[PDB]
This record gives C-alpha cells, structure tokens and sequence, in this order.
C-alpha cells in the first residue's frame, strides 16, 4: 500500500469534436482544477504533519 | 432493599385464638380486598377459588357452603346487609347471595373487574372497577342505574377506592388521584379535587365524619375535604394505600412504608409515630379493645396502644401471613391469612 | 449454443402497441414522455432525438426488436416520427 | 505516569523510528489522560499519521472525522484533508494480488470515488497548499481508475449482450469521464452496441467520433 | 430487582377460553414444569406486539368488528408485581360474500381476478386479506410496476352477518432499471457478482428477477449476507437504480503438516481448497504428499463460467506412487496418475449436466495375494500365481465422464432449506484396457422444522454401483469406500465394507520376525481372514442429522458455529462375490450387514476454514471393523 503506482497514470487528453458534432456536455462532478506544480511529488513529499 | 426485623416485644397480656376454619385455597400470591365480614353473629367468608362459606362467629362451625365456579376469581370483599351477601370478582360478574340458603339471589355483569368492596346504602350497591366505571346495582334485582367514568392512569395500583355514603353523596377515590363525590339519585357529579403531588398517585377508601371528608392518596397528600364544598382545609404528606380509622379526635393510619402513625382530626398534627415495622407489608389497622391490631406479611398480629403507640402484644397466627385487612365488630376480631383460613382472635 | 439455458434477456423500453397510438406529430416533449415513459436512451450528441427500443431474447427463440425514433426541434415539439416494427 | 512533553518526546522518537505499533500505543495515552490540553493538536495529528501508517485505516478515518468536526478553521486543516484522501485511497489497495500485479480496477470503486471527491475538495479549497501537487496527481490517477471500472462494466454488458446497458454506460463515461483513456478505449463498445441494435444512424456518428480521435 | 407478570387477564372473550388466548402471547404468567427458560420479565414495549397478535388472531377467526376497549396495567403496592388486563369486545363473526377489485388494473384483469378468488361463504380472515394485498403487489411488480397503490376496504353487511371486501388498486408507471450497482465486493471482480443476475440493466424492472439475483448470489456462497435496495432515481418519475449490498468472506482453507514419530518420517504434506481464487470466480484445489512410502498428489481447477451462458469448465490432475513396507523395493508397490477434463452447462435454473473425458494410468507390483484382486485379474485374462508375490500388472485406461447435479440449497455454506442431488457416472471408452461402468448418487435434503431455521433436519444419503460390461469385472483399484469424516462417522477412514482374504504365499523381500501377513516364512499355511480393508463395488450410505441451535454461544458466532445430533447407517458389498468357495468367511454377497453409528457433530467456520469436530459410538459394528470414537477433520 502507498506505492508510487499513481505516478504511472497516463497523461490526460481531451476528446476532439468532429466537424458538425458536439460531444456530450461534461459533468462538473469530476473536473480537474490546475495550479502551480512547485509542490513535491511522491515519496519526496514530507508526509509528516506540520511542526510548530 | 432491606426490610425491618421483627421487634422484641414483652406482652402485657396473652391474646388467644378462639377458633379458625380453613376456607378454600387462600388468595396466596394474588392481591385483593377479599376479606370476611360479620353480621348477626354469623361470619361470611370467601376465597379466590370461588368457595363462599358462612361460619358461626362463636363456635366456628360451618352452617352452609357453596361454590360459584373453573377460576371463578372472586374478589373485592364480602359485604352483608339485609340478608344478602355481595361478592365481586376480577371477572365481570358480581354475585348477590341469599344469606339463609346460600343460593345465588342474582348475578350482574358490571363493566370491568369488580376489585372494590361492594357497599350497600339505601338499596343501591356500589362497585368501583379497574377500568373506572363506578357502577351501582339494585339490592332487589341487580339491574344497573348509572355509571360514572374516572380516568385511568397508564400505570395504576391493583386496588380501587370503595365508596362511603353520607347525606346522599357517595365519596369515592380514583386511580388518577381525584377524590370524587356523587349522588346516588342518578350518579350526578357533585365535586372533585386533585390530591396528588408531582407517577402513580392512586387512591384508596375514604371516610367522613361530622361533615368533613377525609381522603388519602398513595403518594402526595393526606387531607380533609369539606363534604358540601370539597375545598381542601388542611393537608399532610402521609401517602398510603391502606384503610385508616377515625375515632374521637385522632387519625390512625399506616403509611406506604408500613410506618404506623397517629394524627389529629384537625390540622393533621402528629401525636406519635411508630416505625419499628418499617417495610413490613402491613394490613390496614382495626380498632379492638382500645387498641389497634395490624397484621403483617409474616403472620404477626402487632398490638399497639393508642396513647403512646408502643407495642402491647405480638403473636404469630399463621405462616402464610395476612395481606387482607382484618375486621372487628360485635366484640369479635376476625382475620384471614393469604392461605385459605380465617382466624378468630380474643 | 441455443441448447444451454440462457436466462431471458430483456432490453430497452416496454414500448407496446396501445401507447404508441397516443403519439401525435408536433406534440410537446413532456406529454410524449408521459405517454411512453421516460426514454431509456437518447441521442447524446447534437441532434435532439429520443430512441425507444423494445427488445427481447427468450431462452431459445430469436431476438425480436421494435425500434421507435423521435426527433424534436430546439423547443421540444415532435417534428418527425418513425416506427420500425421488427429486425 | 510522566508529564506531557516528556512522554510526547518518546512517542515522537518512536514514531520517527517507524515502530508504528508501539508508537501509537504511546500516542494514545496523551489524549485520554490529557484531553483539551495545549498539546491536543499535535498529538491528534500525529495520531492520524500513526493510524494511517498502520493498517488501521478505518480508525484513521474515524479519527479524521472526529478531528475535522472540531476545528473547521485551522492552519493545518489542509493536511487533514490530504490524510483523509490518502486513507480513502489506501483502502483501494491490496497486498497479495498487488504483489502479483493483478489490476484491481473493476473492484469496488466507492472508496476510490470518495478519495477523488475528497482530493478535489482539497485542491479546490486550498490551491496553494504544498500538498496540492500530490492531490492533482492522485486526482489524475483516480479519474482513470474510476473510468476503468465503468468501462469494465460496459465490457461485461457487451459480452453478455445487454446492448442498452452498453450504450448507457458508455454515454455515462462520455458525460462524466470524457477526457480519460477509458472512453477512448470504450467507444468501440458503444459503436458495436449501436450496430447490434440496427442503429446505423448512431453507429456512423460513433464512427466519426472515433475516427476524429484515433 | 423488578416486578414480574403475576397475572394476565382478559374480560369477555366468550368465543375462546382465556388459557387458549394466553397460549400465544409472549407475556406469560407461569412456567410449565418441563421448562425453565420462560422468563416472566414484563416490559411495556413488549406488550404491543402481543396486543397486535391478539388483533390478528381475532381477525383470523371472522370477528371483523373486533376492537380493544381499553388496557389497564397496575402494580402491587410492594412494586413486586404487575397485573395486565386487556378489555375487549368480540361481537359476531362474519363471513366474506365476495371481493370487488377496482381502479387501474394495468391490463392484468385475469390474473388479479385469479389471485383474489375465494370459495363462497368462507369466514373473514385478516391473514387472507393481507395475503391478497401482498400477492397483488408482487404480481404488479412482476410486470414492472415497482410501486403499485393497493388498498383493502372491507364493507360490513351487519344485517346478514356478512362482509363485502372492496379492494382499490392503481398500478402507476412501469419502472425501468437505470444503473445496477454493487457495493462491498472488495475482492471479487464486479463481473463475478453481476454474472449471476437475471435483471439486466436498462430493462423494465422485475420483482421476481431482482429477487432471483439475491437468490443466486446467496447460492454462490462467496458472501456472508446480501441486501437489495430498489432505490428510486432522483429527478426521474419511473427509473430505479437497483443496488446490491454484499459482504465477502474467506473461501477456502490452507492445511499444512509435517511428519512425526506417528509417521514414517519427518516430511511435509499439504491440502488446499479455494472456491474464489483471487476473486475471479475460479475454483482451485490442490493436495500434496511426499511421504517416505507415498508421494500422492492431486490438483483440480474449475471455471464456473467458461462462457457467460453458464457453461462450466474444469479439470482434475492426480498422481500416486505408494509402497507398503519399504521404499527401494517393497511389497504391493503401485504407481498411478490420471487426467480428467470436465465441461458442464445448466439445463435450467436449478439443474446442470456435466460431461468430460477421463484418463487414468495404473501400475502394480509385488501384489499381496487375495481373493478379490486375483478374481478381477482372472476376469481380464491375466494368470498371476497365488503362491508367489514376484509379479506385476499395468494398465492404461480412458473413461467417459458424465454427471447430473440438482441444487436448490437456500445458502452456500450453512444451508437450511432445499436439497442437493448429485448423480455422477463413468463408462469406459471402447477399446480401453478396462470395460466397466460406474454410477454414484449423492443426496442431501434439508428441511426446517421450526420457522426460524435454527432447528433443521438434514436428510443425507449416498448410493453407488458398478459392474463389468463384458465378461470382465470392474477394477479393484477404483472401488467404493465408506467410513471417515465424509460417509460415516466413528469408523476409521475408508474402513467399512468387504474385507480382503489373503492366500498363503511366499513373501518377497522378507526379513525374519517382522510383522507380516500370511507368509510361508512365518509358517502361515491356509486362507486368511484379515483386517486390511479393500472396499467394494456397490455401497449405500444414509444419515439423518438433527441440526439444533447453538445453545449458549452469543450471536457473534451464530453464522459460524453449528451443532447437530445424527444417526448414521451405511454399507459396502460386492455383488460379484462367490460365496460358494468361502463358507468359512463372511458372505459379502448380502448387504444385510448394515453398519450404524451415532454421535454429536460440531461445525465451526473458523477464519482459517471449516472445522469438523465429531464424537460418535459405532453402536452396531461387524467383525473386522476398526473405529475411533472421536474424529477431527479440517
């Protein structure tokens, strides 16, 4: 458990609408917001709770 | 919880058993007001099994015996007047038996169970029931005239306030803690007042003297009420279920904790209190030879003096013990234990 | 093969002869939905179309399908209708 | 019995050493003996951390709920959200078949679904938190891991031949999970279902869609 | 300390005697002399169900206008006693004139009329009306009306002691299943659960089908409990998203052991069974032994669904090499292996056939002379001398496999209702080394005697037969056996039945003063009555296990611990025994020598697997039988 497997998830890519076509309206229930990537990833992250 | 031990009592006199006679199988674990009564030197007795017998008051010999059964379930005292014996049952039936032959004069189905002692006054026989329909019966034929509804609490006590009659108004208790007064003319309501205090607040038999009523709730208040107004004049916190006596200017009673007390008629001030019999389930007291006799659940008749309230005699009479109240009349003291046997004391 | 006991396979709406009679050209979306029940499939893409299919495969008998197509304009009034009874 | 900080020191040392079991036996003394005290915060967070590093995932989740109920405002709440996400995710993993490398995609997705919801809440509520990158990557993984289960239901229905189920399931993926690889793999299933339903008007449309994104 | 119900009383009740009424209530005043567990603890909430029971009982005897006038409960002054009085009015009993159904019938008029039909003049019954209401509800559900409005309004014709029943029904809108969901199959593949369903997603709902889904899941045995929830889809009028809630459990046992002084030496052996290997639904079973004098091994793999139609496919592997006294060169040395491949398909919802082909290899050397084996070999045309042990035999045989299994068990691993029948039969392929046919019939019948399914009478029997097809006889190596944990408790494993009769012969690899049977070296010079079991060609075993509730164990063990009394009878015998030549030996021709045993059986589904604890008396043996009273198996 807690393996790095989730880093192997393939990169995401939108489906392109063909000419004269519109794809189904996307549900917002599973959207992905975007922010700065400066944070660490995987085991490099200090999973320990913040200190005082 | 612990219950008080028997007291050491040096007897000033040696009361003796004149006679005793077995009657059926007793009441045993059951609880009811089934007690014997004396009229014209004849002792009438009954038992839950259904046997009803007439006993000579002095010799103790049976004169006649009959069974009304099958669990006949007789209950609610044995009252006698005018040559008839009225006996309730925890089934609807209430029987009126001729004293001479012992055949059933008439039988009537009164609504609900007939726990209370039937009382007879000016040709009407009152019965108070577990469902509150205080009914009245003609002594002659047994047909009902009127019924009165007294509300039923969710949790009650297995006992109903037998009524008492004074100046045409029958005063009767109620399981909801409201002593009530009703005219026997047709059962018209007269007045009603709550006597309970903030659970079970059931009432028992009241008594009236010199125009002032007395009532006594299981919990809350002992009080006196004006017969003509029903207004409460004075009150005390002595709750109980057992019958209590009026004599002279004193009030003798037994509390719900079996502590025996004497109170004044006016103001309810305590004269003395006796507490040795605490938690010894005590029969209602009865006056005899200037003294009060109370039976217990351990078969002891405890005799107590009026003036100080200390014990004057203490004797075993039975192993099963006396739940039902003793009776005293015509100079003879009578009592029957839980077991089916009436004991005559002297 | 057919000899083995496959369970009966039901698919699509329970479109039947009586209710399809109530459909009238030009009728509004809500009442047609009420008449046939909700569509169990609809064209997910740009064309505003409703598809009713009544399909059954009993244990060994052949598949039977009755497909009904409904098209609507931008405001949901039935513009064209066709009812394929079999195959 | 020792005063709070000294016992906390040994507790933290054993936690650092990774002796998770005896470490948590040390941690659980503080909150029971010294509730409401000033140290309650750090002991509780370390308690969440210790349960998570242990296999006691549901107890970690219960503790995280009992924590978040108390202090909606807290400078470290984002960490508790991240730990909630992690303890939801770790319940999706397994030991024996994980070692064998068998994909667990088509099993229960409810845990993965809750993990995605919680991580999305984290990244949308605290976009500047240092854990936001891990939350974004884990959301990327969880979207695919949900769409893979949904596709694996579509696959079974195609193989049985309940074509309406296939069409509805693939439409559901195109509505919720359009961007993922699972839809790109599943569109052939919806094409096949439409053609088996003699629904050529829709089959041509699906053919156009798959052609445009081949 | 608390009060106790000292008397229950009911006024009126002229139709039925009070004792009869109080025979049914949970509240009860007195203890039968033969019972002790009848606690008299009164509780206020407990009386409500009792009063409803009285309601239903009087409604079930025709007293339509029955009502409770009032109920009074009172304490004794001492607080030690409760009396409960129920005051009722019966009235007259009424009989049903007829039932009229009105409303929206949804086109099912014939069936609804059939369900509500009644014989004329029958007494009114509350149970009857409730049954009709529920039956019409489920009938409407069967055609896809999940939520039909049903109302039963009786009309009293007091003028003639009769009642007319008015039923109003409105089916509503047919419901389609939008999205079937599974919650709790953490390990098993979602396909493994969904394959069992009969309600396909995106189709009109069906109460029968969605219930059969639960029924089949419960039969599969991979889950402790299964719950179904026809939750309505929000925002839509007629779509329901059926949800199955499940809970998985262990599905096998992992038995391992090592030899001690009770064995020939310190060596490993194992036995493994698994029904849901890695949650994919495959069934796997392996056995392995490497004893110094035996290297038996066995393996089996079965796919319950080779194709989604239900065609089951599986196979079996086994290997054996056994020596009787030593390793390098030993008496009665045998080597054997075989391959079985099985294909099975369901012929209906409950019956499934099986088919396949089996291949078996057998070799024997240094065989101990005995009547049965040499009779068989005489059948095959071999002529091995009885006086000399230095001879061997070999065989290569292929068999056609078939079988029939009927399964109506209510639950997989602790069944309480239905029965299971399993008929398996083998026939040699023409041209094979052996020419025999064998058929065996197994039957397990569960019937509950109490409605709670805690008292269950288990009727279980096994039967078997076999015979040579040509002039030959069926092979000794494959005979039936009885005794042990499976067939008959008490007796030693594979011990019941006809008993070998050795000839006097010279013993190979002999060593002086070692334990040996019937050797001229030891001076044995006559035919031999012996205690070494040999099995037989035909058998019949029966059992009646009286399953009972676990008496004094908490509910946490309710679904894991089971106990039962039992009575066993069983027999094995040879139809081909020639009794004429062996007057001085037991006549195995007659099956009249039934073995019997009895005892107590305890079953515990421990986390590591099922545990069988058995203690029994073989209260009717026959000569030559061996038994141990207490026997244990995993």
């Amino acid at each position: 458990s807690g393996d790095e497997a989730y880093l192997e998830a393939a990169p995401l890519a939108e489906l392109h609408a063909p000419a004269g076509m519109i794809l189904p309206v996307t549900s917002g229930d599973y959207a992905i917001p975007v922010t700065n990537g400066s944070g660490a990833v995987g085991k490099a992250l200090d999973i320990r709770p913040p200190a005082q | 919880v612990k219950m008080s031990p028997l007291p050491t009592v040096e007897n000033q006199f040696t009361p003796t058993t004149a006679w005793s006679t077995s009657v059926g199988s007793g009441i045993g674990n059951f609880y009811s007001n089934l007690h014997p009564a004396l009229a014209d030197n004849v002792v009438y007795a009954a038992d839950r099994a259904g046997l009803v017998k007439a006993l000579n008051a002095d010799d103790g010999k049976e004169i006649w015996s009959v069974s009304l059964a099958e669990p006949a379930l007789l209950s609610g005292g044995v009252t006698v007047s005018g040559g008839h014996v009225y006996i309730g049952s925890e089934k609807a039936q209430v029987y009126a038996l001729n004293t001479s032959d012992g055949t059933v004069a008439w039988q009537t189905k009164v609504a609900g169970e007939a726990l209370s002692r039937p009382v007879v006054s000016d040709g009407l026989v009152l019965i108070h029931t577990s469902n509150g329909q205080l009914q009245a019966l003609n002594e002659a034929d047994g047909a009902v005239k009127w019924t009165v509804n007294l509300d039923m609490p969710s949790l009650s006590l297995r006992g109903e306030s037998a009524p008492t009659t004074a100046f045409g108004a029958a005063v009767v208790g109620g399981d909801n803690g409201r002593v009530s007064a009703v005219l026997m003319e047709q059962g018209q309501m007269i007045w009603q007042q709550r006597i309970s205090q903030a659970l079970s607040d059931v009432d028992t038999t009241p008594v009236v003297v010199n125009g002032v009523v007395f009532a006594l709730a299981y919990n809350g208040n002992l009080t006196a009420l004006d017969l003509r107004s029903g207004q409460i004049m004075w009150k005390r916190e002595l709750g109980s279920v057992n019958d209590f006596i009026v004599d002279g200017n004193r009030i003798y009673l037994v509390d719900q904790n079996d502590r025996v007390m004497a109170l004044t008629i006016d103001g309810g001030v305590t004269l003395w209190t006796q507490s040795d019999l605490l938690h010894r389930l005590l029969t209602s007291p009865v006056l005899y030879n200037g003294n009060l006799v109370v039976g217990d659940s351990e078969g002891y008749l405890h005799w107590i003096n009026v003036e100080d309230g200390r014990f004057v005699a203490q004797q075993k009479v039975d192993s099963s013990g006396f739940q039902t109240e003793p009776v005293a009349a015509d100079g003879k003291l009578l009592i029957q234990a839980k077991d089916g046997t009436v004991y005559s004391i002297t | 093969e057919r000899v083995v006991y496959r369970p009966d396979i039901n698919q699509g709406n329970y479109l039947t002869a009586n209710d399809v009679s109530k459909i009238r050209v030009g009728m509004t979306q809500q009442q047609v939905a009420y008449a046939l029940g909700t569509p169990l499939m609809s064209d997910p893409f740009g064309t505003n179309t409703w598809f009713y299919v009544f399909r059954q495969q009993p244990g060994h008998e052949g598949v039977t399908q009755q497909t009904l197509t409904l098209t609507f304009n931008s405001s949901g009034v039935l513009t064209n209708i066709d009812n394929k009874p079999a195959l | 019995d020792n005063p709070p900080n000294e016992i906390y020191a040994t507790a933290q040392q054993k936690l650092q050493d990774g002796n998770w079991r005896q470490a948590i036996t040390q941690l659980e003394a503080l909150d029971n003996r010294y509730p409401f005290g000033p140290y309650s915060q750090q002991v509780q967070l370390d308690l969440i951390y210790a349960y998570y590093k242990n296999a006691d995932l549901p107890l970690a989740q219960a503790a995280i709920d009992r924590f978040i109920r108390l202090n909606p405002t807290h400078p470290n709440i984002d960490y508790v959200m991240y730990m909630r996400g992690l303890t939801n995710m770790a319940l999706d993993d397994s030991a024996l078949q994980g070692f064998f490398g068998v994909d667990r995609s088509d099993r229960d997705p409810q845990h993965a679904r809750a993990a995605f919801s919680d991580f999305s809440k984290l990244v949308r509520g605290y976009p500047n938190s240092q854990y936001t990158t891990d939350a974004t990557k884990r959301l990327v993984f969880l979207k695919d891991r949900l769409a893979k289960y949904e596709y694996s239901v579509a696959e079974y229905y195609t193989e049985r031949g309940a074509w309406v189920a296939v069409v509805n399931r693939v439409e559901g993926m195109l509505r919720d999970y359009p961007d993922t690889q699972a839809t790109r793999d599943a569109l052939p299933l919806m094409e096949n279902a439409y053609r088996q339903m003699q629904m050529n008007a829709q089959a041509e449309k699906v053919a156009k869609i798959i052609a445009a994104n081949s | 300390v608390s009060a106790e119900i000292q008397q229950i009383n009911i006024v009126g009740n002229h139709a039925f005697t009070t004792d009869e009424l109080i025979s049914h209530f949970q509240l009860r005043d007195e203890v039968p002399w033969w019972n002790v567990v009848g606690d008299r603890k009164y509780q206020k909430q407990k009386l409500a169900g009792d009063l409803e029971t009285l309601r239903s009982y009087y409604l079930d005897r025709g007293y339509a206008r029955f009502n409770i006038d009032s109920t009074q409960v009172s304490l004794t002054p001492d607080k030690k006693g409760i009396y409960v009085t129920v005051n009722i009015t019966e009235g007259d009993q009424y009989k049903l004139s007829g039932v009229e159904v009105s409303g929206n019938l949804a086109g099912h008029s014939a069936e609804i009329e059939q369900l509500t039909k009644i014989e004329p003049g029958e007494l009114y019954n509350g149970t009857k009306v409730t049954k009709m209401e529920d039956d019409i509800k489920k009938l409407l559900g069967r055609y896809g009306y999940a939520y039909p409005r049903v109302q039963s309004m009786p009309e009293i014709n007091d003028a003639d002691k009769t009642v007319k029943l008015r039923v109003n029904v409105d089916a509503g809108n047919r419901f389609y299943v939008r999205k079937i969901r599974f919650e709790g199959n953490d390990t098993s593949k979602d396909a493994v659960l969904r394959r069992e369903m009969r309600q396909m997603e995106g189709a009109w709902l069906g109460s029968d089908l969605v219930d059969q889904g639960k029924e089949r899941l419960n039969r599969l045995g991979f889950f402790e409990t299964v719950d179904t929830d026809t939750q309505r889809v929000p925002g839509s009028p007629d779509q329901v998203d059926v949800v199955y809630k499940v809970k998985e459990r262990n599905t096998g046992s992992f038995n391992f052991g090592i030899g001690y002084g009770t064995e020939s030496g310190v060596s490993f052996q194992a036995g493994v069974q698994q029904d849901n290997w890695l949650g994919t639904g495959y069934a796997v079973g392996i056995n392995g032994t490497k004893n110094d004098y035996q290297t038996y091994a066995e393996l089996s793999v079965t796919n319950p669904y080779f194709t989604v139609d239900g065609v089951s496919l599986g196979g079996r592997l086994f290997y054996n090499d056994f020596q009787a006294d030593d390793a390098d060169l030993s008496d009665y040395t045998n080597k054997s292996y075989g391959t079985d491949v099985t294909l099975g398909f369901p012929i209906n919802e409950y019956n499934s056939l099986r088919a396949g082909l089996g291949y078996v290899h057998n070799s024997l050397s240094n065989m101990q002379p005995q009547v049965a084996m040499w009779r068989y070999l005489y059948s095959m045309g071999e002529h091995p001398s009885t006086s000399d042990q230095d001879n061997s035999f070999k065989t290569d045989d292929f068999t056609f496999n078939y079988g029939w299994t009927y399964n109506k068990l209510d639950r997989g691993y602790f069944p309480t209702d239905g029965s299971r029948v399993n008929l398996t039969g083998k026939v040699t392929i023409p041209g094979s080394d052996n020419e025999y046919y064998k058929v065996t019939l197994d039957t397990a019948t569960y019937v509950p005697i109490d409605d709670d399914h805690k008292w269950v009478v288990l009727g279980r029997t096994r039967w078997g037969y076999g015979d040579g097809l040509g002039g030959k006889e069926m092979p000794f190596y494959e005979n039936f056996y009885a005794g042990g944990s499976s067939t008959v408790r008490g007796f030693q494993s594979n011990t019941i039945g006809p008993k070998a009769v050795y000839f006097p012969h010279q013993a190979s690899n002999y060593d002086p003063d070692y334990d040996y049977e019937c050797a001229t070296q030891d001076g044995a010079k006559d035919l031999c009555k012996s205690d070494d079991a040999v099995g037989g060609n035909a058998m019949a075993v029966a059992s009646l296990e009286f399953i009972t509730p676990t008496p004094f164990i908490s509910d946490k063990y309710a679904n894991s611990v089971r106990t039962s009394f039992f009575w066993d009878m069983g027999t094995v015998w040879d139809t081909n025994w020639d009794s004429s030549q062996y007057s001085g030996y037991p006549d195995y021709s007659d099956p009249s020598n039934i073995r019997m045993s009895a005892g107590i059986a305890l079953q515990w589904m421990s986390p590591l697997g099922p545990l069988v604890f058995s203690y029994a008396q073989p209260f009717k043996k026959y000569d030559g039988d061996k038994a141990e009273q207490f026997q244990f198996n995993i």
